[PDB]
């Protein structure tokens, strides 16, 4: 559900 | 005396901060420019979105944060982001100007600027009183970094699952901070408690900011000025 966050968290 | 492991936590936290806080503020010129209707919303939205990315980078270098589940990492970040930003912003705050000075005069933000972005004095009054009192604490860099890390690793946030692990992370950081102040901060007998108090103020600042964010986000003419990262991190979705 948290797309950008998941990406930013590698 | 401080242990080898305690000082390692300190080192890796200081390093993490120096990697994610650019005292030159030369990245700010990339934001949508300030306008001084909500004229400051575009620039400050970009300021906040930029800062979230830095906070995620700091978090990823806190010992143990990366070993949490992604859900807890997200939960900890969605609840604590605005607090870490208020904390880290003390580094640009100035008692002289009672404002945040980030290099040039176009990147100096006083209270009136922040109202032109949709926030009221019921947020800005306690915030600026928080910034001056925290600035007065004259924190060492080691202490500033420990407080940000402690604030982030708080188990009493909506959504965290592995409460026990996060509380233990936070306990270790507190022991490091208590020891550090004791050994290395002369005249700091009451400093630890004053810092723990600031964590309590941060929660009240958080709530007020969330309140005012909602009225911004429920007005599409305003919410459209936000960034995708801001809308996601401050949005009310759950994983
Ligand atoms: C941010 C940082 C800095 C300044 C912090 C400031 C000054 C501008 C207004 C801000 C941002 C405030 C922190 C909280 C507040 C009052 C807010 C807000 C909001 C909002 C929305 C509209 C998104 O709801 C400068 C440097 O020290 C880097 C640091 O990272």
């Amino acid at each position: 559900k948290h797309k950008i966050l998941h990406r930013l968290l590698q | 005396m401080l242990s080898d492991e305690q000082m390692q936590i300190i080192n890796s936290l200081v390093e993490a901060h120096h990697k994610t806080y650019d005292d030159s503020y030369s990245d700010f010129v990339r934001f949508r420019p300030p306008v001084r209707r909500l004229s400051m919303l575009p620039h400050l939205a970009d300021l906040v979105s930029y800062s979230i990315q830095k906070v995620i980078g700091f978090a990823k270098m806190i010992p143990g944060f990366r070993d949490l589940t992604a859900e807890d990492q997200i939960a900890l970040l969605k609840s604590s982001a605005i607090e870490i930003i208020m904390l880290r912003s003390n580094q640009s705050f100035s008692l002289e100007d009672m404002s945040w000075s980030c290099g040039g005069p176009d990147f100096k933000y006083c209270i009136n600027d922040v109202t032109k972005a949709g926030h009221t004095l019921e947020l800005l009054e306690p915030l600026v009183k928080f910034q001056v009192g925290l600035k007065k604490l004259k924190l060492h860099e080691e202490e500033h970094v420990l407080l940000m890390a402690i604030c982030l690793l708080s188990p009493d946030r909506p959504g965290v699952q592995d409460h026990v692990r996060i509380e233990a992370l936070q306990d270790r950081l507190c022991d490091v901070l208590q020891a550090y102040i004791r050994i290395q901060h002369p005249g700091g007998r009451l400093l630890y408690a004053k810092m723990i108090q600031k964590l309590a103020d941060l929660r009240s600042l958080n709530e007020e900011h969330s309140k005012q964010y909602r009225s911004l986000s429920f007005q599409p003419e305003h919410s459209m000025q936000l960034t995708p990262l801001v809308l996601e991190v401050f949005g009310s979705e759950v994983s």
